[PDB]
């Protein structure tokens, strides 16, 4: 739980696929959905999230994402360290479980408000991210990476 | 439709 | 120049639409390819910008974006000050003009490792994000908004 | 096609 590490995590509803991006240290998260999970997409939402936040290294979510050269690539052109992500941690699992959960209890609770899945999902990004527990996960990764600059 | 995403 | 302060910028590739978000003391950008500007797409990618950073105010880039119902909603939704975009000083109008500028430059010098232009914008915006002129403006946009926090 | 997002 460096300022730099990042985890990725593919889960599913209504027959479509959520990625989410979660930076480890503070649960402060990005998602997007995509029709499947494909190296291709995966790489592109790579490319998208190290542009954001300085992403130094990132645990793959499977190990189709690990082999994939298109992931490979993306990793490499953004100066990303790809590695595994085996639980070497059982704590990893179950955090990574119980954040899906709750991202599908937020996006029922939002869901009649939005045509589409994707504004669904982009409304539970906004609450998890806001949500305080005390500081919530934006104010915390902000707090972490400052903490490094300086 | 009254959605956020689509007024209509 | 306060910490949650954004101005929208559309400008135009390749036939298509590429949608930015700037964040003014910073001079860091979030940005995306649409086929072309509406209300249904910038509200998107405004409800997208404030689940990742703290956006109080939005400065929108034309009338028709500041009339839009469907933007009004998202800034409603999000929490957002919805404002026109009225160069009130004119070194506005020039900065965002040298950054569109400054982005299609930078378009050009990797638009040949992209099959897609939404990669090459993606290329782009880490680019911008990470050069130093010395911080970068990433580095810029997480200072203000930690010292804000605290 | 030896592109970052087609590499054939
Ligand atoms: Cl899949
Ligand atoms: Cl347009």
């Amino acid at each position: 739980s460096s300022p730099g590490i990042w985890q990725l995590d593919c889960t599913h509803l209504e027959g479509k696929v959520i990625l989410v991006a979660v930076h480890v240290a503070s649960g402060y998260i990005e998602a997007e959905v995509i029709p499947a999970e494909t190296g291709q997409e995966t790489a592109y939402f790579l490319l998208k999230l190290a542009g954001r936040w300085p992403v130094k290294t990132v645990h793959t979510d499977n190990g189709s994402n690990f082999t994939s050269t298109t992931v490979k690539a993306a990793c490499w052109w953004a100066g990303i360290k790809q590695e595994d992500g085996i639980p070497y941690n059982p704590q990893s699992q179950g955090v990574i479980e119980s954040m899906n959960k709750e991202l599908k209890k937020i996006i029922g609770q939002v869901r009649d408000q939005a045509e589409h899945l994707k504004t669904a999902v982009q409304m539970a990004v906004f609450i998890h991210n806001h949500k305080r527990k005390g500081y919530s996960a934006g104010e915390r990764i902000v707090d972490i990476i400052a903490t490094d600059i300086q | 439709s009254a959605k956020i995403d689509n007024l209509d």
